C-alpha cells in the first residue's frame, strides 16, 4: 500500500550556474525540504555518480560526508571468476545496494547529535548542497560543432538524455522515481540560448541585468525526479493556432521544417481527451529536437526531447507514419510518466501497457486499421522471434527477497527489482508483451469499461495532485499493479487473475498444432478438428479458448477449447451445401461476390481455419489445409492477418501457375499495401522454384505493363506516377522482388538487370513535388539484391577483368548515386546507406575485395547518424565473415571512445545480433587477450551509461556464456 | 428469500396523515401505523394513530414490477406486486371472488378485466 | 450493454428458481402473501411499520462516498443480495398492461430506459428533458410504427424485450409496503410507469424442443457445478438427494448422465451417499459457469412452462402444440412471428386474434407472407371522351398516343406489392398512435 521508504520529501530547488563551453563544467546548489519519518535517521542517503560535491549543509551546519562508488569494478580488480553467472549475481546485488531501497549508502550525510536532538524535537529540515559536474561522461551532453571560435556560441547546445534513473547522473537525488515533490528551477543561461525543462515560466525578465539571463521554471504539479532534463540553446516557435499553448524549441535553419512538422498534433490531443475525458492536465507542452538521441522515444513531464531525424518536411513521404507515430509515443509515455506511477521496477508494466494501448487506439482512428492489425502482426513477429531466441519476458509481482533467485527467466540476467540489468531486446519485448496483454484485457473486458477505469485513475491522480501536500494522504499517485487490479475488479470482476497467472506471470510463447481433420467428407462424424500441442524448450499450455471457422457461404462457427490438449472437437455444423451450381452466393460475408468450383468442392463445406482472429493469444499456429483453400483465401478475405499468413504458407511449398495468376489478381485491386509487398515476395520465391517448371513468362514485367499508363506507356513506364500512394509503395517495392526472379543456369536475371538499368535511367524532374529519394534507394537495394556469388571461379577478385559484365554497370550506377548524394544531398544520405549495403553485398560476392577502408572512412565521426550506423553494421558483418582482429580492436576502442551514445548502442546491439568469435566455434582465438579486454570494458570505462554494459552482458551471453571461456 | 411487497391503499385523510408522517421520517410512525392480518389471510385492520380501518386484501389484475435505481437510467428489478390492502372507514373489523380487484392503479387501466383483457377460449 | 446484478449473473436461488410446480406456474410473477412459520411476523396481532428515510440517505451517502474514493465516474453497486433490496435507493413502480408478457425479468435483472426522440425539421433545439432515462436520437423507428417529428417516446430496453413506457403519478392513497420476516417497512413513491405491448428481442422456445431440452440440461449442469463450489470437503462431494430436492421432475437416470463425467460414486453403509469429484477433473471457474447459461435464456424457458401450464388448464393437450386461436397467442408462436418479421422474413397479422388487449389496442403477432380487350376496342376517340369524363388532365388527353391512352384509362378504371406493404405500415401506424394516445391519457373513466 505505502512505500517502504522513510524521509518524505516536499520541495527541491536547482540552480545551474557558470555553465562552461571550454572546460565544460557546471556548478550548482540544490535545495531539499525534508520531513524525516523515524528517529535515529542519522545516515541520510542520497545517490549520484560523477558528482564531486563542494559542500553539504543543513541550516548553516556542514555535517559529515560519505562518497562511495560500488557501481564501478569488483572490490578486487583481478577477480578470476570472470564468468556470466557470478558477475551477473554480484552486479545485481551491488547495484541493488546502490539503490536506497534498504539501509544502504552512496551519499550518506551523517546527522550530528545536535541536529539529532533537533530531529527529536522537529522533523522538518532543509538541505543545501553545493556541487559541480565536471566534463559530463554519462550525465549530460554538450553538443558542440568543431569550430570553437565563434560558432560555439551560435550552433552548439546543451541537454541531458539518459535512461529512467539517469537523474542520479545529473544532480544528486534519491532513487529517482516515486518521490512526489515540487521544484523551483533557476537557470543561469545566455540571452540567446533558451533553457527548457519542466514546470512553468514563473519569473523571467531580462534577469540580473549584467550580461546574461536567468530562468525560473516552477513545477508545482507533483511528479517524480525522473522527469527533469534541461535543453539549453534552441530557438522558440509557437506552433499554437488551434490550441494556443503548444511551445517548440529547435535549432536554427530548421524552422519551416517545424512549420510543416508539428501540425496534426491537435488532432492527437483531441483524440486523447476523447479517450480520457479531461483536459491536457498541465499548463503547456514543450518539444525539443536535438542531433543526438539516447532514446528516440524519450518523453518527460510537459516536454518531449528527442532527435532531429523526424521533421518530415512535406516532400519526404515515407515518414508520414513515423513522425506522428513517435509523437504519439512521446505523448503516451509522457502521460504515464506524469501522474500514474509504479511503486517498483516489477510494478511498471501497467504503465507502458496502457501507454502503448492508448497510442494503438490512436492508430485505430487516425490511419490504417488494417495497417493497425499489420502492426499487431509485427508485434507478434517480434515476440515470437525473441522468445524463441531467448527465454520469456516475465512481469513480476514476486520478489527474490531473502537472497533468493526464483528466476527461470535467468537464462541471461536479473529481471525482478532492477532496470539497469535488462537488454533492449528484452525491454522492447517488455513493451510488446505490454501491448498484447492490454489486447487480452480488450478480449475479456469492454473498451468502455477500460475508459471508465482510465478516467478513474486520472480522477484519483488529478484529485491527489495540485494541493497543499496532504500529509500521510498523498501517495495515491502510486497506482501500481495491485490497486490497479483492484480498480479493474471493482469496475468488472472477471477471471483476470487467471489472465495474470497465464500471461503476466508465465512468460511463454504458445505454438498451435491444430491438426485439421476432415469429417463430413460424406462421413459419419460431422466437421471435426483435433487439437494438439507439445514443443518444449520454451512452451506453455493454454486451455479454454475459442476457434473460428468460415464455411463456404455461411456462419462464423466458434468452438470452445479445453485443457489436457490431446483433444478432438466439433464444429457447429453448416448445412449440406449441395447443388452448389445453383447455390452460387448464399451470403458468404454480406454482399461479397465470389464463384469458384475450382477447389476440391466434391464434399468440402469448409474453407478456412482460424484461432482468435482478433489476435488474443501470443501464438504461432501451424496446420495444413488443401492448397485450393489457401489460394482462395488470397482472392479475398477480410483479414490482412489471414492474407499475409496465407502468403507465408504459400511462400513455403507450392509452385502452380494458378498460384501466380491468383497472386497477380490479388495485386491488382484495392486491398492493402504490404500484402502486395509480401505477395511480390511470393512471386519471387515461387519463380525461384520455376527452374525446371518455367511455365509462365519472366514475371512482373506484365505487372508494370498492365497497371501503369502515363500516356498509355509505349512499352516503358516513365513519368509522374505519384499522388496515389498505393502506386508509390508498389513501385518502391516491386523491382526488389523482380531482382530475386532467378532460374538456375547462372541465376540469369539479365532481362531484369537491363530493365532495372532502364528504370534508373527514367527518373523525373520537379513535376513530381515529392523528392524522388526512396524510389532511388530501393532500386539501389534491388541492385544490392542482384547477388551474383559465382563469377570468381579461381581468382577473379583483384582487377583482372575489370570485373564483368553487369557488375561493372551496377558499380557505375552506385558510383553515380554516391557522388550525386555527395553533391545534391537529399535527406540523410539514405541513398548512400543503400549504396553501402550494396557495396558490402558486392564484397560478400567477391567482386569488390573484402576491404573495410571505405566503410572505415564512413564510420568516422563527422557524418550523419545513418551513414555511420550503416558503415558500422557493415564492419560488424566484416568482422563476422573475415578474420579482421585489428578492426575489431578499433571497434572496441571506439566503443570506449566516442561522444555519441546511440552508435555505441547499435554497435553492441547488432554485434550481438551478428556475432563474430562464436561460442564453441572459436577459430579466431578470443582466449588470447580479448576475454581480458572485454572483461575490462564490462568493468572499467563503462560507467557512462547502464545500457553499454548491458550490451556487454549481451556480448558475454553470445560469447562463452554459461561456462569458463576455456582459458585456464 | 424473495421480499414480499404489496400496495397499501388508505382513505385520503388517513393517507395524507400517514404521508406527512412518512415525509417527516420520525421513528414513531412504527407506532402511528400498524397492520394486523386475520387468520383467513384476506381481511385485516390497519390502525392509524390507534384508529382502526377495516381492510381487505385484493388481487390486482395486472402484474406490477417495483424496480430500484441509482443513476436513473439503468434500473434493477426488486419485486413483483399483485396485491393491495384496501382500508375503509366502514365495514366489519372482525368479519365472520369479492377479493378480485377489477381495475388498474393507473388512470388508463380502468376496467382491464372487462375491456382490456383478451379472455381465454376453453376446449 | 446490460450488466445484471451479481446474484442474477451467478444464477442464484431463490432469485432463479430451479423448479416450479403447477401452483407456482399459475402464480408466476404473482406471488401470494404467505404466512411465516417462525420470526416476528409469524406471531398474531399488530406489527410495527417502520420508516426508511434515515436509511435511504445513509446508503445513498455511502455509495456516493465509495464512488468518490475510487475516484469518480461510473460505479457498479449491485454485488450482493442485500444490495438488491427495496429499502434503499431511488425506486419506481412499473405496471405491465399485458396480463402475461412473452418475456419477463426476474428479481435482480437489469433494464434501461432510452428516451427515443425524432428531431424536428430544420433547427431542432433538442429533445425535452426527462426525470429518467438517456436520450436517444433516432432516424429509424425501433418500434412497429414511426415517430412523429418532435415526439418523445420513453421505453424499456434490455436483452429480452422492447416496450414503450409512460410516466404517470402514483395515487395519493397508495404506498409501497416492504414485508420481511423481521418487520414491515414503508416508503413513499410517486412515479409509476404504464408499460405497453412488448417488442420481443429474444426467442421463446417451444415445449420439448431441442433448444428447450438443451437449456434444462445446461441449467442442471450449472446447478451441479455450484454445489461442488459450495462443498467444503476435500475432495469435494455432493449428494444425489440435494439435486433431486431441487429437481423433483427429473428422473435419477437423467441426473446420472450429468454426474458421470465429473464425479465418482462412493457408496457408504447408509441410505445417503456421496458423489466425489474426480481428482483429474478441473471444476470450471465462476465466469466459465456464467457463460454456460445467461439470465435471458432462463426467462425464455420460464415463459414457456408457465404458458404450457395455462394451455393445459384451458383444456389444450400436448398434441395441440391447422392451429387453434389460443395456441397462436402462446409466446413461442408470437415471438417467432415477431423476430422473423423484424428480420424481414415475413409480415404480421396485426389486426387478428393474437391481440392481447382484445379490443383493437394492440398487435397480433401471427405471420403473414410478404406477398383490357374492350379498352383497346374503344377506338381512340371514345377513349379520349372517357378520359375527359373521368377528369384526367388535358395533357394526357392531348398527347393521344393510343396505347398510353388505354393504359391510363385502365389505370383510372382501377382507381400491388407496394400497396401490400403500405397497408401493413398504415395498420401498424394506426394502432401504434392509438396505443400512444390511450395509455398516456389522464382521463378518468
Amino acid at each position: 500500500f505505502e512505500s517502504p521508504r522513510p524521509y518524505k520529501l516536499t520541495h527541491q530547488v536547482v540552480c545551474i550556474n557558470n555553465i562552461n563551453f571550454q572546460r565544460k563544467s557546471v556548478v550548482g546548489f540544490v535545495e531539499l525540504t525534508i520531513f524525516p519519518t523515524v528517529a535515529n535517521l542519522n545516515r541520510i542517503k542520497l545517490n549520484s555518480k560523477q558528482c564531486r560535491i563542494y559542500r553539504v549543509r543543513i541550516n548553516d551546519l556542514e555535517a559529515a560526508f560519505i562518497y562511495n562508488d560500488p557501481t564501478l569494478e569488483v572490490c578486487h580488480s583481478e577477480s578470476k571468476q570472470r564468468n556470466l553467472n557470478y558477475f551477473s549475481n554480484a552486479y545485481a546485488a551491488a547495484v541493488s545496494a546502490v539503490d536506497p531501497d534498504a539501509g544502504n549508502g552512496e551519499l550518506c550525510i551523517k546527522v550530528p547529535s545536535e541536529l539529532w536532538k533537533h530531529v527529536d524535537e522537529l522533523k522538518v529540515l532543509k538541505i543545501h548542497i553545493n556541487f559541480s559536474l565536471d566534463q559530463p561522461k554519462g550525465g549530460l551532453h554538450f553538443v558542440v560543432p568543431s569550430v570553437e571560435g565563434s560558432m560555439a556560441e551560435r550552433g552548439a547546445h546543451v541537454f541531458s538524455c539518459g535512461y529512467q534513473n539517469s537523474t542520479r547522473f545529473w544532480f544528486p537525488c534519491v532513487d529517482s522515481y516515486s518521490e512526489l515533490c515540487t521544484w523551483k528551477l533557476e537557470f543561469t543561461v545566455d540571452a540567446a540560448m533558451v533553457a527548457v525543462s519542466n514546470g512553468d515560466l514563473v519569473e523571467t525578465v531580462y534577469t540580473h541585468d549584467m550580461r546574461k539571463k536567468t530562468f525560473h521554471y516552477m513545477l508545482t504539479i507533483p511528479t517524480a525526479a525522473s522527469n527533469i532534463s534541461l535543453a539549453i540553446g534552441p530557438f522558440e516557435i509557437l506552433v499554437d493556432p488551434y490550441m494556443h499553448e503548444v511551445t517548440h524549441f529547435c535549432l536554427p535553419q530548421l524552422l519551416p521544417l517545424l512549420k510543416h512538422t508539428t501540425s496534426y498534433l491537435h488532432e492527437v490531443f483531441e483524440f486523447y481527451e476523447e479517450i480520457l475525458t479531461c483536459r491536457y492536465p498541465y499548463s503547456c507542452f514543450k518539444t525539443v529536437f536535438i542531433d543526438e538521441a539516447y532514446v528516440e522515444v524519450a518523453a518527460y513531464a510537459s516536454m518531449s526531447i528527442f532527435s532531429t531525424n523526424l521533421l518530415h518536411s512535406a516532400m519526404i513521404i515515407d515518414e508520414t507514419p513515423l513522425t506522428r507515430r513517435c509523437l504519439a509515443q512521446s505523448l503516451a509515455q509522457q502521460f504515464f510518466g506524469c501522474f500514474i506511477s509504479r511503486m517498483s521496477w516489477s510494478d511498471e508494466w501497467v504503465l507502458k501497457g496502457i501507454s502503448g494501448y492508448i497510442y494503438g487506439l490512436w492508430m485505430k482512428k487516425t490511419f490504417g486499421v488494417n495497417e493497425y492489425r499489420h502492426w499487431i502482426k509485427e508485434e507478434l513477429d517480434k515476440i515470437v522471434a525473441y522468445e524463441l531466441k531467448t527465454g520469456g519476458v516475465l512481469l513480476h509481482p514476486i520478489f527474490g527477497g531473502g537472497k533468493e533467485k526464483d528466476n527461470p527467466a535467468s537464462h541471461l540476467h536479473f529481471s525482478i527489482k532492477h532496470p539497469h540489468t535488462l537488454s533492449w531486446e528484452y525491454y522492447s519485448m517488455f513493451q510488446c508483451k505490454a501491448h498484447l496483454v492490454m489486447r487480452l484485457i480488450e478480449n475479456r473486458i469492454s473498451m468502455e469499461f477500460m475508459l471508465q477505469v482510465f478516467n478513474k485513475l486520472l480522477s484519483l491522480a488529478s484529485t491527489a495532485s495540485s494541493q497543499k501536500f496532504q500529509s500521510h494522504m498523498w501517495s495515491q499517485m502510486l497506482v501500481s499493479t495491485s490497486g490497479f487490479l483492484k480498480s479493474i475488479s471493482n469496475v468488472s470482476g472477471k477471471d483476470i487473475q487467471p489472465l495474470i497467472k497465464q500471461w503476466v506471470d508465465q512468460s511463454g510463447v504458445v505454438k498451435f498444432y491444430g491438426s485439421f481433420a476432415f469429417n463430413r467428407k460424406r462421413n459419419v462424424l460431422e466437421l471435426e478438428i483435433k487439437q494438439d500441442y507439445t514443443s518444449p524448450g520454451t512452451q506453455k499450455y493454454v486451455g479454454p479458448l475459442k476457434v473460428t471457422v468460415q464455411e463456404l457461404d455461411g456462419s462464423f462457427n466458434h468452438t470452445l477449447q479445453i485443457e489436457e490438449n490431446s483433444l478432438k472437437h466439433d464444429i457447429p455444423c453448416h448445412s449440406k451445401s449441395r447443388r452448389n451450381k445453383k447455390k452460387k452466393i448464399p451470403l458468404m460475408n454480406g454482399e461479397e461476390v465470389d464463384m469458384d468450383l475450382s477447389a476440391m468442392d466434391a464434399d468440402s463445406p469448409l474453407l478456412w481455419i482460424r484461432i482468435d482472429p482478433d489476435m488474443s493469444v501470443l501464438r504461432k499456429v501451424e496446420f495444413e489445409q488443401a492448397d485450393f483453400m489457401w489460394q482462395y483465401q488470397l482472392r479475398y478475405e477480410r483479414d490482412v492477418v489471414a492474407q499475409q499468413e496465407s502468403i507465408l504458407a504459400l511462400e513455403k511449398f507450392p509452385t502452380p501457375a494458378s498460384r501466380l495468376a491468383l497472386t497477380d489478381i490479388l495485386e491488382q485491386e484495392q486491398c492493402f499495401y504490404r500484402v502486395r509487398m509480401s505477395a511480390c515476395f511470393c512471386l519471387a520465391k515461387i519463380a525461384n522454384s520455376m527452374v525446371s517448371t518455367w511455365t509462365g513468362p519472366p514475371a512482373m514485367k506484365s505487372l508494370f505493363t498492365r497497371m501503369f499508363c502515363c500516356k498509355s506507356c509505349p512499352n516503358i513506364v516513365k513519368t509522374n506516377n505519384f499522388m496515389s500512394f498505393q502506386s508509390y509503395f508498389l513501385q518502391k517495392t516491386m523491382p526488389v522482388a523482380m531482382a530475386l526472379l532467378r532460374d538456375v543456369h547462372n541465376l540469369c536475371p539479365k532481362e531484369v538487370l537491363t530493365f532495372i538499368l532502364d528504370l534508373i535511367k527514367y527518373n523525373d524532374n520537379r513535376k513530381n513535388k515529392f523528392s524522388d529519394n526512396y524510389y532511388r534507394a530501393e532500386m539501389i537495394d534491388a541492385l544490392a539484391n542482384s547477388v551474383t556469388p559465382a563469377v570468381s571461379v579461381n581468382n577473379e577478385v583483384r582487377t583482372l577483368d575489370n570485373l564483368n559484365p553487369d557488375v561493372r554497370l551496377i558499380l557505375e550506377e552506385i558510383t553515380r548515386f554516391l557522388n550525386m548524394e555527395k553533391l545534391l544531398p537529399s535527406y540523410r544520405h539514405t541513398i548512400t546507406v543503400s549504396c553501402l549495403r550494396a557495396i558490402r553485398v558486392l564484397q560478400k560476392n567477391g567482386h569488390v575485395p573484402s576491404d573495410p577502408a571505405l566503410f572505415k572512412s564512413y564510420a568516422e565521426y563527422g557524418h550523419f547518424v545513418d551513414i555511420r550506423i550503416a558503415a558500422l553494421e557493415a564492419v560488424v558483418d566484416y568482422t563476422k565473415v573475415d578474420r579482421s582482429y585489428e578492426e575489431l580492436q578499433w571497434l572496441l576502442n571506439m566503443i570506449q571512445n566516442d561522444p555519441v551514445p546511440y552508435v555505441r548502442h547499435k554497435i553492441l546491439n547488432m554485434l550481438t545480433k551478428n556475432p563474430p568469435f562464436t561460442k564453441n566455434m572459436e577459430s579466431p582465438l578470443c582466449n588470447e587477450a580479448l576475454v581480458d579486454q572485454l572483461w575490462k570494458l564490462m568493468n572499467s570505462g563503462t560507467s557512462h551509461d547502464w545500457r553499454l554494459r548491458c550490451g556487454a552482458v549481451d556480448l558475454y551471453f553470445t560469447l562463452f556464456g554459461l561456462s569458463r571461456p576455456s582459458c585456464l | 428469500e424473495l421480499e414480499s411487497q404489496f400496495i397499501l391503499r388508505l382513505p385520503p385523510e388517513y393517507a395524507s396523515t400517514v404521508r406527512r408522517a412518512v415525509q417527516s421520517g420520525h421513528v414513531n410512525l412504527k407506532d402511528r401505523l400498524t397492520i394486523e392480518l386475520h387468520p383467513d389471510g384476506r381481511h385485516g385492520i390497519v390502525r392509524v394513530d390507534r384508529v382502526p380501518l377495516a381492510s381487505k386484501l385484493v388481487d390486482l389484475p395486472c402484474v406490477m414490477e417495483s424496480l430500484k435505481t441509482i443513476d436513473k437510467k439503468t434500473f434493477y428489478k426488486t419485486a413483483d406486486i399483485c396485491q393491495m390492502l384496501v382500508s375503509t372507514v366502514d365495514g366489519d373489523l372482525y368479519p365472520p371472488k369479492k377479493f378480485i380487484w377489477n381495475h388498474g392503479i393507473t388512470l388508463p387501466l380502468k376496467n382491464v378485466r372487462k375491456r382490456r383483457f383478451r379472455k381465454t377460449a376453453k376446449k | 450493454i446490460i450488466q445484471h446484478s451479481i446474484p442474477a449473473v451467478e444464477l442464484r436461488q431463490p432469485f432463479f428458481p430451479t423448479h416450479m410446480g403447477p401452483i407456482k406456474l399459475r402464480q408466476f410473477h404473482r406471488p401470494p402473501l404467505k404466512k411465516y412459520s417462525f420470526g416476528a411476523l409469524s406471531q398474531p396481532g399488530p406489527h410495527s411499520v417502520q420508516p426508511l428515510l434515515k436509511h435511504i440517505k445513509k446508503k445513498a451517502k455511502m455509495r456516493e462516498q465509495e464512488r468518490q474514493a475510487s475516484g469518480g465516474g461510473e460505479m457498479f453497486f449491485m454485488r450482493t443480495p442485500q444490495d438488491l433490496t427495496g429499502k434503499d435507493g431511488d425506486l419506481i413502480l412499473a405496471e405491465y398492461s399485458e396480463e402475461n408478457g412473452p418475456l419477463m425479468m426476474q428479481v435482480g435483472m437489469a433494464t434501461k430506459i432510452k428516451n427515443y426522440y425524432k428531431r424536428k425539421p430544420g433547427k431542432d433545439p433538442g429533445a425535452p428533458d426527462c426525470k429518467y432515462g438517456e436520450t436517444v436520437y433516432c432516424h429509424t423507428s425501433p418500434f412497429l410504427g414511426s415517430l412523429h417529428p418532435g415526439q418523445l417516446l420513453q421505453a424499456f430496453e434490455n436483452n429480452l424485450f422492447r416496450a414503450p413506457i409512460y410516466l404517470h403519478k402514483m395515487p395519493e392513497t397508495d404506498f409501497l409496503i416492504i414485508r420481511t420476516r423481521q418487520g414491515y417497512y414503508i416508503r413513499e413513491l410517486v412515479d409509476i410507469f404504464v408499460v405497453g405491448q412488448q417488442c420481443p428481442l429474444f426467442e421463446v422456445p417451444g415445449p420439448n424442443s431441442k433448444r428447450a431440452n438443451t437449456h434444462i440440461r445446461d441449467f442442471l449442469q450449472v446447478f451441479i457445478y455450484r454445489l461442488f463450489w459450495k462443498s467444503k470437503d476435500r475432495p469435494r462431494r455432493i449428494r444425489m438427494e440435494d439435486i433431486k430436492k431441487a429437481f423433483p421432475s427429473h428422473s435419477e437416470s437423467s441426473i446420472r448422465k450429468r454426474l458421470k463425467l465429473c464425479a465418482d460414486f462412493k457408496r457408504t453403509g447408509m441410505d445417503s451417499n456421496w458423489w466425489v469429484l474426480k481428482s483429474d477433473f478441473r471444476l470450471p471457474t465462476e465466469e466459465e459457469i456464467r457463460a454456460m447459461v445467461s439470465p435471458e435464456q432462463c426467462c425464455a424457458y420460464y415463459s414457456m412452462i408457465a404458458a404450457e401450464q395455462r394451455l393445459k388448464d384451458a383444456g389444450y393437450g400436448e398434441k395441440s402444440f391447422k392451429i387453434d386461436d389460443e395456441v397462436r397467442t402462446a409466446p413461442w408462436n408470437t415471438t417467432r412471428a415477431f423476430i422473423a418479421a423484424m428480420k424481414g422474413k415475413c409480415l404480421l397479422e396485426v389486426t387478428g386474434v393474437a391481440d392481447p388487449t382484445g379490443c383493437g389496442e394492440g398487435f397480433s403477432y401471427v405471420k403473414i407472407p410478404n406477398k383490357d380487350a374492350d379498352l383497346r376496342r374503344l377506338s381512340l376517340k371514345n377513349a379520349k371522351q372517357l378520359l375527359r369524363k373521368f377528369g384526367v388532365p388535358e395533357e394526357e388527353i392531348k398527347k393521344l398516343s393510343r396505347w398510353e391512352v388505354i393504359d391510363v384509362v385502365r389505370t383510372m378504371s382501377t382507381e400491388s406489392v407496394a400497396e401490400h406493404q403500405e397497408r401493413y405500415k398504415e395498420e401498424c401506424q394506426r394502432i401504434f398512435d392509438l396505443q400512444n394516445k390511450v395509455l398516456s391519457s389522464t382521463e378518468v373513466l
